[PDB]
DNA sequence: TAAGTACT
RNA sequence: UUCGACCAGG
DNA sequence: AGTACTTTCCGGTCATT
């Protein structure tokens, strides 16, 4: 899968390490600096600016470039860009704890409201959960709004003993949109309002101790508090934001790409204010604006209102917006994908087929394939399907060397011509016993997907036998059912030793068999029973003709 | 057609392993990415010809891995980190049990 | 200098090799892929030890495909030059730059300022050289030197190395 | 590659690689205390040329030895002697090794598999450490300076007289030519 | 890593085939032998894969080993030899 | 153990825990008036020895985490007056095999 | 006893149909539902908290939500899970997949 | 819900189920380790009936002119009355079947003795018969010890877990009980003579049987028992098309919700 | 639709 | 590709 | 402490961007 040779090893993933980007990180890694905010047209000249998308980063127009990993398009995964923001900006999923961890530390010095000496506390400091010590550890500093400097020991509670100092009195906290405010009591009496701005913030974590750090959920390397806030912003590449050409002279961004586009032009403004005329607090207006969107091109379903609407009135896809359950990535793209080797059509019962069987059109059969490897036990029968073509049925439509390169046999001038190679996988077409997943949604059952035996019949539908009807819950009032085609020998196996009809026979949700006989067969079989119902010689000569395995003895 | 949700369980009830993968990996998504054996990323600037690595910055040339995955979830993962969220990916398990 | 470590590599065997003289094909390309290696982190790899108790354990079927993977453990013989080691070799080419100096697998580059100062350097020479007041250095000319810095590369590793200290020159 | 019996740990921050120098501070991949297949502990092996000629000889020969039981199903004479035992047991492409036989087997200080016996049974008395403990066998030192100067790993570790003696020994047991 | 390993005796698990484990055996060496793998049996004319792994696995001439991890990480290795083959 | 009738001051019962090794439990009496071991449903616990337990474990592989648990205000776990820690072995019928085995330690 | 009667309740839901359903089944359900510690609910609320990985519950009902919460508390994650796996293309430890296979060097030559 | 909630739930080669954490859910799955499709509706026949049937069906004393085999049922039927040696083996087994007969009582209150049991043996002794063409004439060719000491020795091998130590083997009993009451109740001295005139062969045969086919119905480490038992309960929820208390549907809800306020509270006291 | 949380 | 609607069906 | 808000599985049309 992808092609191509690499002297790579390779490896399965094992464990999911999950961290937070480091700003220094961030730009380690990147290979994008992303000044400008343009797309491309170099003054209209076509190709891509040292600016956005491709300043060497990923590619378009069908180039191998990708800062010479070449390869082009398909194979060169996107290569994260960054763009230094101007001044630090919330990470809109994360406000929640950057303010639930303010309540936890006061400012100016910057450490725990309650140290080993509060007992309370150490009940909490023994709790081995992430989730759980800074859920209680929270709940216990939360109320108390003075950084203590003395504190009565595991002694006299008329003996202070001493640690940290700074009593500034902690100001409770509030979210009001993106930004967090707070109110210091002063007694003598009335509040004082102002915000703490995030350069601030910022700053109190950075200062929080290591043994702080982890003390509350974190983790000295993968995610110290200090990073919910964006210093660097990671850009990520074409790939994520693909565009959509319509030939040429046009257009054909992703929403994306504008939030960044955005999130750039928002950023240069406020940095042009702060070497310019800059009315101190008419730039705190147009800072906002950056913890605006900046947050929103990750999040974009807040509780204060503004959709960030994009011209037109569209909401505009978030990233979150992207994963969020069901049609979405991982819901919709991984738990569960589009695929190959799959058909669908209607199902019709035929008293005919075996149970286990279940019947394929030629159309589809001529359509589906199933790939083979040259073997001296087949070459002969293989190379005649070759030979026979991607048309007449019992043939093929794809043979595949070594030199991994695809001979389309429906074009190739020596279609006729090929001799094989042992080696050689010959892509042929679905045939009388092919093992095949059979199936009928919603699948709520072992039973709604079960194995056949590829029975290639002519006219359109798939006919599965009447007594597995029960199983898939299948009418043939215009019911419709999926069939998928396994694909290596060890896949089909799969099947028919564990997913085969006549194994399902005996079902495990009710220790019980789970398909009988039904309709005609049922009802027949009773009136053929009854006392009052003999047969003559002619006929029961050709119902025992009938039974297959009949031991010829009347 | 579709190999929704349900239908996978079904396969993960049969216990059908090797062909779940297969429905989810050689008939769709697959992909092939290289990655830091030190930063658990995608960074790796693979030139797949003069066999080159790289991926300054963990700066490697040295301890790279192969591996494949649902081009799918490739994604899921740069969109991770555009979020400025990082997941690691590591070809050996150090937390035992 | 000169080493014996333990090392360790996996193998990706095709069912095709599945045969009875398996053992064999993997060892044979264990050393196809070793003997004559070059690493950073090892340096040469110049000779595998105890060919026959190479160690191959159960090697595991991958999953897509028969291929097997086998962790072939063994032992063998490495060098990898540093800097401060000392070393003579014998020299190979020389130039107007300095000489270089060929200690074992690998060559050892001195720069003529790297050099003393009663050291010129002879152009209209056949072959090349370096004269001094009683010594004279050129092809075949034994050299010992101290190899000052060392840079890895590719499959090979260069080091340049002076001679100015004492008992560092001819022998 | 080629993994090395020891899964060091490593956390994200690859930054302290330390410099190489003789102050027996060597690559963390060669530090005194290494580990032997058997899961056991060992002393990193140091080997002196010549010492090593006789290393890779012994195998390379043994090896042509194995190499036949499945078959059926004096200085410039050493260097055409040895040729073969690589153009019979070798890849013929190493050519690493064939260069590393000429050097090995011209600066070469010893013949004996019991001269070099001795050698080893001598400086492995000293408590030096496998680097020097090679340095000295494999190079030539009149004097304790001419050593303690070429390996100033030495300096502080020995005397110089006993040095001095030890150097004496070897060019007593160096083998003529 | 051995201490993970557990011992041919001491042994534990079921003496019998799993119908996963079979099932993919015969997968799998189906598999091998479609590969030009090498084959253990004389193909009583067989051609198929997966029916010349049905025979290999009757006669118990299957050069592969099932190794049963425990929960906690330790495993048994069984050989296709030993496990009975009832089903 | 200490029995109340309608409730105790919590100003007092913040005293027990200040004299270990030694333990106390407060019961109230509306509590203790039917016994619940001895309801149709509840199965028959046993606490372990600290032996029984780390024997428990080593013949299924467990740590101490992978296995079930019961509360420690847990009506049962009271009645044996259990300790974060303790393991409980219950033992009840069923309509698959007579009796069945089942541990619960304690959170 | 509790369980015995949040099974007996989930049984009596299952008979009033008609139907039948195995013991064990309902069983099994009943218990994930108890284990842990008393009634934790078959919802966003309960086992899509529990210690199972982020990836797993990540898939089902708050996703993004998780995630993010996860790297911010740098959690690692064990690819046990059988969602684990399908994720990221490989083959799940399932049925199947419980277990590995070795050629045996060794067998293999008395097989000739 | 029912589904993500225990997908990662199978059972592990020890034969106890656990899910991704390893958490074990049930120490032996279904507290049985049998596979549901292997199981029918037997009829532990020691429960229901008259204490007085009971006698007369499973007694036997050798020490007696009217509760002794007939000797026109065994070979050594006359050879034997009176024996003391046997008698006592003869008691040991009634002892144990009486034991049995109280125990499933402190089980199964109800007095329902049909319940879910792998192997059938109704069936098996059946094939047993006309396999070997019995004649409920002559008689049988068992000894009693054949017969008693072969029953013991039989539920030695219907093994389900393995381990070996006290704890484990222990287990072991436990997930069989069940079964060899059933087991004893059908293979029970005069049952095995009186009822199906069973000949040594037969027997010997009889045995194997049960031990094989039990030993099928196990159940295979790696079946993603989870998923099964989700969809075995999610799905005949979807057929629930629709005294007065909650239902269907909206309870199962209502349970699976563990809600605090549901619409029927009802409580049966006795 | 109907329930459950979290939120104003 | 996407949003929306509608639909249409099992 | 109350009210509002957010959070079943699976073809082609039109319209807009
Ligand atoms: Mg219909
Ligand atoms: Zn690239
Ligand atoms: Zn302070
Ligand atoms: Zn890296």
């Amino acid at each position: 899968v992808g092609q191509q040779y690499s002297s790579a090893p390779l490896r399965t993933v094992k464990e999911v390490q999950f961290g937070l980007f480091s700003p220094e990180e961030v730009r380690a890694i990147s290979v994008a600096k992303i000044r400008f905010p343009e797309t491309m047209d170099e003054t209209q000249t076509r190709a891509k600016i040292g600016g956005l998308n491709d300043p060497r980063l990923g590619s378009i127009d069908r180039n191998l470039k990708c800062q010479t990993c070449q390869e082009g398009m398909n194979e060169c995964p996107g290569h994260f860009g960054h763009i230094d923001l101007a001044k630090p900006v919330f990470h809109v999923g994360f406000i929640a704890k950057i303010k639930k961890v303010c309540e936890c530390v006061c400012m100016h010095c910057g450490k725990l409201l309650l140290d080993e000496h509060n007992e309370l506390m150490r009940q909490a400091l023994a709790i081995k959960d992430s989730k759980k010590r800074f859920a209680a550890i929270w709940t216990l500093c939360k109320t108390k709004m003075v950084c203590e400097t003395d504190v009565p020991s595991e002694d006299d509670p008329t003996q202070l003993v001493s640690r940290g100092g700074c009593g500034n009195t902690q100001p409770t906290i509030r979210k009001d949109g993106l930004k967090l405010v707070g109110s210091w009591k002063k007694d003598r009496d009335e509040p004082e309002l102002r915000v703490l701005s995030t350069e601030e913030i910022l700053n109190i974590f950075k200062h929080i101790s290591v043994k702080d750090f982890t003390s509350l959920g974190f983790n000295e390397v993968f995610s110290r508090p200090e990073w919910m806030i964006l210093t660097c912003l990671p850009v990520p590449p074409p790939p994520v934001r693909p565009s959509i050409s319509f030939n040429e002279s046009q257009r054909g961004e992703d929403d994306l790409t504008f939030k960044l586009a955005d999130i750039l032009k928002a950023n240069i403004s406020l940095e042009t204010l702060e070497h310019n005329g800059a009315p101190h607090h008419a730039i705190e207006e147009a800072e906002s604006l950056l913890q605006f969107h900046v947050a929103t091109y990750m999040d974009n379903d807040i509780a204060g209102q503004p959709q960030a609407l994009q011209k037109s009135g569209r909401p505009v896809k978030s990233i979150r917006a992207r994963l969020k359950g069901k049609e979405g990535r991982i819901r919709g793209n991984l738990m569960g994908k589009r695929v190959d080797f799959s058909a669908r059509t209607v199902i019709s019962g035929d008293p005919n087929l075996e149970l286990d069987q279940v019947g394929v059109p030629k159309s589809i059969a001529k359509t589906l394939t199933y790939p083979e490897v040259v073997t001296p036990y087949n070459i002969d029968r293989l190379t005649q399907l070759v030979r026979n073509g991607p048309n007449e049925h019992p043939g093929a439509k794809y043979v595949i060397r070594d030199s991994g390169d695809r001979i389309d046999l429906r074009y190739s001038k020596r279609a006729g011509d090929i001799q094989l190679q042992y080696g050689w996988k010959v892509e042929r077409h679905i045939m009388d016993n092919d093992p095949v997943l059979f199936n009928r949604q919603p699948s709520l059952h072992k039973m709604s997907m079960m194995a056949h035996r590829v029975k290639v019949i002519p006219y359109s539908t798939f006919r599965l036998n009447l007594s597995v009807t029960s199983p898939y819950n299948a009418d043939f009032d215009g019911d419709e059912m999926n069939l998928h085609v396994p694909q290596s020998e060890e896949t089909r196996a799969e099947l028919s030793q564990l997913c085969a009809v006549p194994l399902q026979i005996v079902s495990p949700q009710s220790n019980k068999p789970c398909m009988g006989i039904v309709q005609d067969t049922l009802c027949g079989i009773r009136k053929l029973t009854l006392r009052d119902t003999f047969i003559e010689l002619d006929q029961v000569l050709n119902m025992l003709y009938w039974v297959p395995d009949w031991d010829g003895v009347i | 057609l579709r190999f929704g949700e349900m239908e996978r369980d079904c396969m993960i009830a049969h216990g059908a392993a090797s062909f779940l993968k297969e429905r989810l990996m050689e008939a769709s998504d697959a992909f092939r990415v290289h990655i830091c054996g030190i930063c658990g990323l995608m960074t790796v600037i693979a030139k797949l010809n003069h066999n080159q690595f790289e991926c300054k910055g963990c700066d490697n040339k040295i301890d790279i891995y192969q591996i494949h995955i649902p081009y799918a979830a490739k994604l899921l993962f740069q969109e991770l980190m555009a979020m400025n969220i990082t997941p690691r990916l590591y070809t050996d398990r150090s937390r035992d049990f | 200098m000169f080493f014996i470590k333990d090392l360790s590599l996996n193998i990706t065997l095709h069912p095709s090799f599945f045969g009875p003289r398996m053992k064999q094909y993997l060892k044979t390309k264990l050393l196809e892929e070793v003997e004559g290696s070059c690493t950073g982190k090892f340096g040469y790899i110049l000779c595998v030890l105890d060919y026959d108790n190479i160690d191959i354990q159960r090697g595991r079927i991958l999953p897509t495909d028969g291929s097997a993977e086998f962790n072939v453990k063994y032992r063998a013989v490495v060098f990898k030059p540093f800097k401060g080691e000392v070393v003579d070799g014998t020299v190979v080419s020389c130039s107007q730059h300095g000489f270089e100096v060929q200690v074992g697998p690998m060559k050892v580059f001195v720069t003529k300022h790297l050099m003393p100062q009663d050291l010129t350097f002879n152009a209209g020479s056949n072959p090349p050289s370096y004269q001094s007041s009683e010594d004279v250095i050129t092809i075949k000319s034994r050299i010992r030197v101290k190899i000052e810095g060392c840079i890895s590369q590719v499959s090979s590793i260069h080091a340049i190395g002076s001679i100015k200290e004492d008992y560092l020159g001819a022998i | 590659s080629t993994s090395t019996f020891q899964t060091r740990r490593r956390r994200l921050k690859k930054v302290e690689e330390e410099e190489n120098a003789a102050t027996l501070q060597l690559g963390q991949e060669f530090q005194l205390k290494q580990i032997n297949h058997q899961g056991e502990e060992e002393e990193l092996i140091a080997l002196n040329l010549s010492e090593a000629r006789l290393v890779i000889k012994e195998a390379l020969v043994e090896r042509r030895r194995a190499f036949k039981r499945s078959q059926k199903k004096t200085r410039e004479k050493e260097l055409e002697s040895i040729d073969v035992l690589l153009e019979q047991t070798t890849g013929g492409n190493n050519k690493d090794l064939k260069n590393t036989m000429q050097y090995l087997t011209n600066f070469s200080r010893f013949r004996d598999q019991e001269t070099v016996g001795a050698v080893i049974q001598l400086l492995k008395s000293t408590g030096l450490h496998p680097f020097e403990v090679a340095q000295l066998g494999s190079l030539a030192c009149d004097t304790a300076d001419e050593a303690k100067t070429l390996i100033p790993s030495l300096n502080n570790k020995i005397s110089d007289d006993e040095l001095e003696r030890i150097l004496k020994e070897l060019s007593n047991l160096e083998t003529l030519y | 890593l051995k201490e993970k390993a557990i011992p041919k005796d001491q042994r534990a698990t079921t003496p019998y085939m799993t119908k996963y484990e079979r099932a993919r055996i015969l997968g799998t060496r189906a598999l091998q032998i479609s590969m030009n793998a090498p084959v253990f049996v004389d193909l009583e004319g067989e051609t198929d894969p997966l029916r010349i792994a049905m025979k290999e696995l009757a006669e118990k001439k299957i050069p592969l080993v099932i190794r049963r991890y425990l929960p906690d990480g330790s495993f048994e290795d069984w050989s296709v030899e030993e496990l009975i083959v009832d089903l | 153990i200490f029995v109340y009738q309608n409730n105790i001051t919590p100003s007092a019962m913040k005293l027990v825990p200040s004299i270990p090794p030694a333990t106390i439990e407060t019961f109230n009496e509306a509590a203790l008036v039917v016994n619940i071991t001895h309801h149709e449903l509840v199965p028959k616990h046993i606490r372990l020895s600290s032996d029984e337990k780390r024997e428990l474990l080593k013949r299924y592989r467990l740590k101490e985490s992978q296995l079930p648990r019961i509360q420690r205000a847990d009506p049962v776990a009271l009645y044996l007056g259990l300790k974060r820690g303790e393991v409980v072995k219950i033992i009840r019928k069923s309509e698959t095999s007579g009796r069945y085995a089942s541990y619960r330690i304690c959170m | 006893a509790g369980r015995a009667a949040l099974y007996k309740e989930v049984y009596n839901v299952i008979a009033s149909d008609g139907s039948y359903v195995n013991y064990r089944h309902m069983a099994l359900l009943v218990d994930v539902m108890t284990t842990q510690g008393g009634l934790t609910s078959v919802t966003r609320h309960g086992f899509n908290r529990s210690n199972t990985g982020a990836l797993m519950r990540c898939s089902f009902e708050e996703t993004v939500e998780i995630l993010f919460e996860a790297g911010a508390s740098a959690e690692l994650d064990d690819c046990r899970g059988v969602s684990e796996n399908v994720i990221l293309g490989q083959m799940a430890p399932i049925g199947t997949g419980a277990f590995d296979v070795m050629i045996d060097e060794e067998s293999l030559v008395k097989y000739m | 819900r029912l589904v993500k909630a225990l997908e990662d739930i199978m059972v592990h080669y020890d034969n106890t189920t656990r899910n991704s954490l390893g958490n074990v859910i049930q120490f032996i799955y279904g507290e049985d380790g049998m596979d549901a499709a292997h199981i029918e509706k037997q009829s532990l026949d020691t429960i229901g009936g008259s204490d007085a049937a009971f006698e007369k069906r499973y007694r036997v004393d050798l020490l007696n002119t009217d509760h002794t085999l007939d000797p026109s049922l065994l070979e050594s039927g006359s050879e034997i009355l009176g024996d003391l040696k046997l008698q006592v083996l003869l008691d040991e087994e009634y002892k144990q079947l009486v034991k049995d007969r109280k125990f499933l009582r402190e089980v199964f209150v109800d007095g329902e003795a049909n319940w879910p049991l792998p192997v059938n043996i109704r069936r098996i002794i059946q094939n047993a018969q006309q396999t070997f063409h019995i004649d409920h004439t002559k008689p049988s060719d068992l000894t009693i010890k054949d017969i008693v000491l072969g029953v013991k020795d039989l539920q030695e091998n219907l093994l389900v877990l393995r381990g070996k130590n006290e704890i484990i083997q222990n287990a072991q009993r436990d997930a069989v009980t069940l079964f060899c009451c059933l087991l004893r109740s059908r293979l029970a001295t005069r049952r095995v003579l009186q009822e199906y005139r069973l000949t040594k062969q037969a027997f010997d045969w009889v045995l194997s049987n049960i031990e094989a086919q039990f030993l099928r119905s196990v159940v295979h480490p790696g079946e993603m028992v989870g998923v099964l038992a989700a969809q075995s309960i999610g799905e005949p929820a979807t057929q629930m098309t629709l005294k007065k208390v909650t239902s269907g549907v909206p309870r199962l809800k209502e349970i699976l919700n563990v809600a605090k306020n549901m619409k029927t509270p009802s409580l049966t006291v006795y």
